[PDB]
């Protein structure tokens, strides 16, 4: 088998 | 107030070879905005707000966009350089897209009909707009971006003061909902120029040198236009740049330190030798068949050792003319057959070269060593599609018995390639276009057994050297042996019949030359005796 | 201010064997930046913005790029080492590309046509600039980076103060739009040197030793140049380094404690025996040849037991002569056949050894045990591709019946 | 709509009796498949020597009818295909045909659709 490729990410912000 | 700048001229923008495309764009886009407003209102039509340009690299799309932006009397255009909209946080790409339409909406809501034009430019548009539901990873932002763009261009609210321009190299990857009428109507293709367009471009890119008297008087632009086949505008400009650099370099000395004469720098001239030298060693096109191919396929030229050499060429000329003129037979075919070492590939290449068609290609097995059946079929299909896109085309297929892997033991061969060839030999191009196919082989009976010989329109025979007179004429035309030696050779060959190919004779002569000066003709005659015959 | 440094000299670069390539690069890239500006303005010509260097490993591409960067009176260049721009967050690997062009744009907009030159170097360019798929469902891993680079190098906004340099070993994988006459217009191959270049390189790498009387006088550089056929620029430097190490080791004793005889280190000199020992035991080229293979294929020598041996050897010599001295027939082949155990492979090896060509290779089935036919084709193609990069080559194909997998029953073989 | 102009490129000329006869037969067959309930499926084969004009006549017969659904299956589109892709394409065409109340289908160049060669011979089963 072939190992799953690399992937991007999304990000979320938080206030204080 | 007109939308066209008062001081605008079509010759000021410096684009050559694209008069028809510009006429179409001007008619479809700016006709309504220049015509008097009352009659347009009486018609009740809306304006066009979209253009898409596509074509191969280096043909002048960005130049068109920039000059169109400069032509109009409006605000400074907005330009997006590729994927500048992407952001790492949630909702921030769509906000970036919505920031591009704010001023247009504000002015439409304030001044209504009496408002100016707003221009937006998308470069490399295929990066951000693709068919929805095609990416396996990171699609969540891409589909939302596409949806936001669609909802913004044409939605419940209506705008009438925006124009959008896009440029791409891969038009088939774009979403179909974006290309419907009302969003991006005017689709234009930019392609390679013809000879007159090349002449126009070449005139454009030398005007200042001609004006300031820096161009020599022996340079002829028409010869360059005829000579530079398959070139694009970028290559045509690069050739001039290379010539200028070559001209400049003659007044700079750089051995230890760099020095410039500054006395002979004045009276600088650009001559024809600079242009010729650059064409040889610097600039090379990236399309079609060029000199490097003809050099390999015809290595030792063509010599008229007999009558059939002209007969083959005459038949080829007749077939080429028939393809050119006839309209009820857009497709023609021919097969060149003969014994081995007779010179079929060179003659086919010569005929194709003399055809003078815009499109020429050669499909040979030596470019696909080690391929499987599917790869060979794919390569042939791609070449034939490229041929189809043209107007009148020529294609050459040599060494057919090597294209399908034939061996007498068995026999064994590839059936897939045979079926593909049989299907392609009887397929016609789109109406109004014409194609010529030339093929070469050395085993005609095998092709007859496979029922391929009936898919060709005609055949031409290529014979061997049969008599001593032709052999002596070939020797005379090569100039290898002196008259004294040729007398001895004629004392032996004229009383016999010979059976030898042109390609084998050169090998025999080069093998014989290695002997000492005393044993040259003797070795040559011994080898010729060893050859034998079998007409 | 002049673009070239006031103190620049060609001989200080330290590059031997590549005069023509440097001349072409200088003519195409820097001629218009050294000529007086008034005449260049009267011509209406733009400057060249791109160079590409390609070739096999070890021949001097990074050294050339570094020296070009050092020769110009400009800002400090920007260096990108392989895939150093890749990031995991969306939109972050293209901001890295855009950040490389900010200063050039700022200085252009500010100073017009009086700005300086900005250099950018891309090492291992093929790592990030492969061809775009152009098929639905077959999109590349990152085609947005390629699009950003293409838009930045040549776009709606015009820059005239940049120069980009790239280096690669696999030029056939790069995108086609990146190599057109407007982006990377000058493309150069860096290959193996000839005897003159080898002599130049040896002088360059021995000058400092010769300066301080640290080199013996039985050492002849012109002999070494003849003896080292088909060496790259790195292998010669390695040879010199190994000779120096051998010379130094004679004055150190190691075992109980490391001690240096700091009395005989004053009379230190490098002799012709160190070079000879290094050639035999340390450095082995890639496009050259060594004597061990011949010993493997000619095991018990060759003895003259009759007339046929001389005839075969003469026949081989005459074809060597023809292939060397012929222009109409650059390619010649021959087949040696006979009964089993008659000794034909050794005769072929002897003929190849006596040719005295720089490149000699032997293709044998002993190195293809268990291979499939596709792998055999790939190996043969690889062997034949290396030989096209030499001026004179000889190849030997042994045991054609074993290469085809022939058996009389059926019969069966690989087509 | 099928691009009938490609299959019929030089029209049809009544150079003799047989042409008319052929067309008549086709018309009759069409009538039978339109006004029959015991035989909801009908088939026919056109055979002759090479370069006789079978494809053009078949296309003309298909066109003259006024059926809602008409399609032509040709090997010109399946170039380099495996023997599974051809089956999938034929299955898709027939599945589309099944939907309509009245359907007509043309299968031309059957020998090229089976990859027939007289040496051995060879074909796809
Ligand atoms: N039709 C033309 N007339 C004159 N010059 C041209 C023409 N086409 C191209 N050129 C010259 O080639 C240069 C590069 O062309 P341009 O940038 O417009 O091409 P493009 O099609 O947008 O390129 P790509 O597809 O590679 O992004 C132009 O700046 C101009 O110098
Ligand atoms: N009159 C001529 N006709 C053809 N070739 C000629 C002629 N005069 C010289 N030649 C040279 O002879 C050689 C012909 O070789 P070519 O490859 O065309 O032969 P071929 O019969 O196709 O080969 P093969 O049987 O080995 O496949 C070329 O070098 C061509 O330049
Ligand atoms: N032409 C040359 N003249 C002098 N020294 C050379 C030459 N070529 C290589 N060298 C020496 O070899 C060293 C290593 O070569 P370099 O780093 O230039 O190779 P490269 O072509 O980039 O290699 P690779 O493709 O493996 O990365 C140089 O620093 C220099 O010392
Ligand atoms: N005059 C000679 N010619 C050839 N080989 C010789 C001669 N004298 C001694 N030998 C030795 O004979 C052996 C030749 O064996 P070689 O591998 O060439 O055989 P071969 O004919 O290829 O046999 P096969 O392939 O059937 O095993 C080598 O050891 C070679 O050193
Ligand atoms: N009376 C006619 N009947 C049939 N075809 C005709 C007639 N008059 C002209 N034609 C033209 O002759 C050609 C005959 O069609 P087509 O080439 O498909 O024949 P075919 O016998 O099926 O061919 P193939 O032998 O290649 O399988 C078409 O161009 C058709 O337009």
């Amino acid at each position: 088998m072939a190992e799953d490729a690399d992937m991007r990410n999304e990000l979320e912000e938080m206030q204080r | 107030q007109s939308i066209i700048n008062p001081d605008w001229n079509f010759e000021k923008m410096g684009i050559g070879g694209l008069d028809k495309e510009f006429s179409d764009i001007f008619r479809r886009a700016f006709a309504s905005r220049v015509f008097p407003p009352e009659i347009v209102e009486q018609m009740g039509c809306k304006h066009v707000k979209g253009i898409l340009l596509y074509g191969p690299p280096g043909c002048g799309k960005t130049l068109l966009a920039r000059q169109i932006g400069k032509m109009l009397n409006a605000r400074e255009p907005k330009v997006v350089n590729g994927p500048e909209i992407l952001n790492k946080y949630v909702g921030e790409s769509e906000a970036n897209i919505r920031k591009l339409f704010a001023d247009a909406e504000e002015e439409q809501r304030r001044l209504g009909a009496n408002s100016g034009l707003h221009i937006i430019i998308f470069d490399e548009i295929d990066a951000i707009c693709k068919q929805r539901g095609s990416m396996a990873g990171s699609t969540g932002v891409h589909d939302t971006v596409v949806n936001q763009l669609l909802s913004k261009i044409d939605g419940v609210e209506q705008l009438n003061n925006i124009l959008v321009i896009g440029m791409t190299n891969r038009p088939d990857l774009i979403d179909e909902a974006l290309l419907r009428p009302g969003r991006l109507e005017v689709k234009m293709e930019i392609g390679l120029p013809d000879e007159k367009g090349r002449l126009q471009i070449l005139h454009i890119h030398t005007a200042r040198m001609r004006g300031h008297q820096l161009l020599s008087a022996d340079v002829d632009i028409k010869e360059l236009a005829v000579e530079t086949k398959n070139f694009s505008g970028a290559e045509l400009e690069g050739l001039v740049r290379a010539a200028q650099s070559t001209a400049m370099n003659r007044h700079i000395k750089a051995s230890t330190k760099v020095e410039v004469d500054m006395e002979k720098a004045e009276s600088l001239q650009v001559t024809r030798g600079d242009f010729l030298a650059s064409l040889e060693n610097d600039i090379k096109p990236a399309f079609g068949t060029n000199q490097e191919d003809y050099a390999s396929y015809i290595m030792n030229g063509i010599i008229k050792w007999g009558d059939p050499v002209t007969r083959v060429l005459d038949d080829g000329e007749l077939l080429v003319q028939q393809t050119k003129n006839s309209d009820r037979t857009p497709l023609v075919s021919v097969l060149l057959e003969g014994p081995p070492h007779s010179g079929k590939t060179a003659l086919a290449a010569k005929i194709a070269e003399e055809s003078n068609f815009p499109f020429i290609k050669i499909c040979s097995p030596d470019k696909m060593i080690g391929f499987s059946e599917t790869a060979k079929c794919q390569a042939m299909k791609k070449i034939f599609d490229d041929a189809y896109k043209s107007q009148l085309s020529c294609v050459v297929v040599d060494d057919i018995e090597r294209l399908l892997d034939y061996v007498p033991i068995g026999p064994r061969f590839s059936n897939l390639v045979l079926q593909a060839l049989l299907v392609l030999l009887k397929k016609a191009p789109p109406q109004g276009r014409k194609l010529l196919i030339i093929g070469t082989t050395s085993r005609k009976d095998v092709l007859q057994e496979m029922e391929m010989l009936n898919a060709f329109s005609t055949t031409i025979h290529v014979p061997n050297i049969a008599t001593g007179e032709q052999l002596l004429e070939a020797l005379e035309l090569l100039g290898n042996f002196k008259d004294k030696e040729r007398t001895t050779i004629a004392q032996q060959v004229k009383g016999k019949k010979v059976w030898i190919g042109i390609k084998k004779l050169l090998m025999l002569i080069e093998m014989s030359l290695q002997m000492d000066p005393e044993y040259r003709v003797r070795k040559f005659l011994a080898l010729l005796r060893e050859e034998g015959a079998s007409p």
